[PDB]
RNA sequence: GCUUGUGACGGCCCGUGAAAAUCCACAGGAAGGAAUAGUUUUCAUGCCAGGUCGUACUGAUAACCGCAGCAGGUCUCCAAG
RNA sequence: GAUGGGGAAGCUCCGUUUCAAAGGCCUGAUUUUAUGCAGGCCACCAUCGAAAGGGAAUCCGGUUAAGAUUCCGGAACCUGG
């Protein structure tokens, strides 16, 4: 059985601090624990270790990440426009 | 006996030859 | 405390020249679970440790006693 | 000659490490 | 397509999968042709390179990872190498992959 | 074609002579009774000579160039194979199957391989095999 | 029933301070003063233990034999023995390299 | 079963949980050693040496602090049916 | 928390590796000037601060009116030479 309707994770907290928080919270606490893919070796092994650290299992591997997730979304738009401004200054 | 042991190594560099 | 097997090896250690005293030691004790026997011990004095040489038969034990050089000094039990 | 090799060396900027150099102009005095 | 050639010697063609049996198909001289991933190290990836150059072997890189060069050969775990023994009834080597 | 060969040059990876440069003179294809893998016989060297120039003279270079030699029996995967060759035939009756094993023909074979390589080395042929590997 | 007193004058339960009890030849209990465990040397590059190397306290290496410390292969008190293979490889591949960049730089040059 | 030591794992963090003495190893090869006797005191055995100060007893409903032989206060180990 | 320094009428205050000439190692017929030191190498910093942190190595049995991992008997180990 699915044991919770809404709660989830935060299940934890309980009664307290309140449902948006909460909602918020359940948020980024799925990102985090979530296992995710190492580039590298290809498996679904790469476990979040500290804030903004990411420890692959396989290969033993740490590579830097956002806090709660490996590739924020300001981190892989800043990489495609590094990848435009090379090719201009080779030719 | 080192001068005779020269000329084996002289005699070994041309006739030897390859890599 | 350090055990030997080999009887040369023990013969070798009396002749050695460091040490003053030896002692033997008569134990009685059951073989298997069936009869008595008399076991017997030779300890040496050496100066680090001390060598010793467990003999389980009579026959070879007494032959060991005289085999034992006379200047070196014996103690018995 | 046989046994005798040349290695070279390539001071250049980050390959090798640099050689001991006069440095009269650059000592605290 | 590439992956409708090697479609089709999986299906009629001898192959092998992985480093180890490659290397040693490398060794006895009966690979033909070698498929090495991107996402497979480069230690790993300039060793078969050198294994190859002495054998006289064609090297094709797939681009693509391990995972979706094991949905090419279709199996269902991930490979990161594959080497082709003999040829199947299509052509694959002599055409430019 | 087949690489590995008499000619062969090549770098031992595992066990004791890891990373030091081997020939290979009888490569067995397929196994046998012991040593049931693809194995060749090789010979190698031990200690590497050491480096050498116009200001030694004599008896300093006679120290400086002398040579351990070794051979062994070694799994195909713990060789690397190279580019690289040189010529065998200074040992090939030497080492053999049956010269390895009931010791001490071993060093009998050692003395012949010992006068090979150190003569190869003087006028020297083959410069990057008497070159140590450095890693 | 038997109860067993510290030894030595520190009474708390510290990481040096462990106590084992014991039965003697006397017939009573008795506590006995264990010694810190020694840990693993490890491998200084893969990060794990490694094979052939006793486990003793940093102080106690300086007595036991050469033989105990080492083992017999190039680098092999302080390498993986895996770690030492691929540095081999390394060492070999990109030493190999270098002649393949050396020769098309020389060319290159004699052509503009 | 109880107390405790340890092992391999798992959870937790916008917390990821001392330093230094000391010891060992590895890379490097300055150089040093034999054929009439050298090199090894990280194998073994053997010889000599180890200073200064603390060490009794209480640790509390009478030995500590509360003017006291004060129902108060004062850190910790062992722990039977 | 001294020193080098800098403040302060001054008791002293700041500062701790800092705007310091802050020592100790190798070689030498340094080949001629004939009885005088020559050529090089190395690179941070006093000291105090834990009887619970770190840390070389000892156990059993016996014994005293009152002492013991410290005495006695036996059996061990550590460091330096
Ligand atoms: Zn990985």
């Amino acid at each position: 059985a699915k044991r919770t309707k809404k709660v989830g994770i935060t299940g934890k907290y309980g009664v307290r601090y309140g449902s948006s928080l909460r909602r918020q919270v359940k948020k980024l606490e799925i990102q985090q624990h979530a296992r995710y893919d190492c580039s590298f070796c290809g498996k679904k092994t790469v476990k979040r270790g500290a804030a903004g650290i990411w420890t692959c299992s396989c290969c033993k591997k740490t590579v830097a990440g956002g806090a709660y997730t490996v590739s924020t979304a300001a981190a892989a738009t800043v990489r495609s426009t590094i990848r435009r401004l090379r090719e201009m200054v080779e030719a | 006996a080192l001068e005779k042991y020269k000329e084996r190594i002289r005699h070994l560099m041309e006739t030897l030859d390859d890599n | 405390a350090r055990e030997i097997t080999d009887i040369k090896q023990f013969l070798e250690l009396t002749r050695r020249a460091d040490v003053k005293t030896a002692t033997v030691k008569i134990n009685k004790k059951l073989n298997k679970a069936g009869k008595p026997f008399r076991q017997t011990k030779f300890k040496v004095r050496g100066s680090s440790s001390l060598y010793t040489l467990v003999i389980n038969d009579a026959g070879k034990a007494k032959k060991l006693i005289q085999s034992l050089p006379p200047t070196l000094k014996v103690n018995r039990l | 000659n046989p046994l005798t090799h040349s290695t070279p060396k390539n001071f250049g900027i980050g390959q090798a490490v640099q050689p001991k150099r006069n440095l009269s102009r650059y000592v605290k005095w | 397509s590439i992956n409708q050639k090697l479609a089709l010697v999986i299906k009629s063609g001898k192959y092998t999968l992985g480093y180890k049996s490659t290397v040693k198909s490398l060794r006895q001289g009966k690979s033909k042709l070698i498929i090495i991933a991107a996402n497979t190290p480069v230690l790993r990836k300039s060793e078969l390179e050198y294994y190859a150059m002495l054998s006289k072997t064609k090297v094709y890189y797939f681009q693509g990872g391990n995972n979706e060069l094991g949905t090419a050969v279709g199996k269902l775990f991930r490979v990161g190498v594959v080497s082709i023994l003999e040829a199947g009834d299509s052509d694959i080597l002599t055409t430019l992959a | 074609a087949k690489f590995l060969k008499a000619g062969k040059v090549a770098v031992v990876v595992r066990g004791r002579y890891a990373g030091k440069k081997v020939v290979i003179v009888k490569p067995h294809d397929e196994g046998s009774k012991s040593h049931p893998f693809g194995h060749a016989l090789v010979a190698g060297i031990e200690r590497y000579p050491l480096k050498v120039t116009k200001k030694h003279g004599a008896k300093k270079v006679a120290k400086r160039t002398k040579i351990k030699p070794f051979i062994k029996v070694v799994n195909y995967n713990h060789l690397l194979p190279t580019r690289y060759t040189l010529d065998v035939e200074a040992f090939k009756s030497v080492v053999s199957t049956e010269t390895f094993e009931q010791p001490s023909q071993r060093e009998e074979a050692k003395k012949v391989v010992k006068k090979a390589f150190e003569e190869r080395h003087q006028a020297g042929k083959n410069q990057w095999f008497f070159s140590k590997l450095r890693f | 029933a038997q109860r067993v007193t510290f030894r030595r004058r520190n009474p708390y339960n510290t990481r040096s301070n462990k106590i084992k009890v014991v039965k003697t030849p006397g017939g009573i209990l008795r506590a006995q003063h264990v010694k810190k465990l020694a840990t693993r040397p490890k491998c200084g590059d893969c990060g794990s233990a490694l094979q052939g190397i006793s486990t003793l306290r940093p102080r106690q290496y300086a007595t036991v034999s050469k033989t105990h410390k080492t083992v017999s292969r190039a680098y092999g008190g302080s390498r993986c023995a895996n770690c030492v293979k691929e540095r081999i490889i390394r060492a070999f591949l990109i030493e190999e390299q270098k002649i393949v960049k050396k020769v098309v730089k020389e060319q290159t040059e004699a052509a503009k």
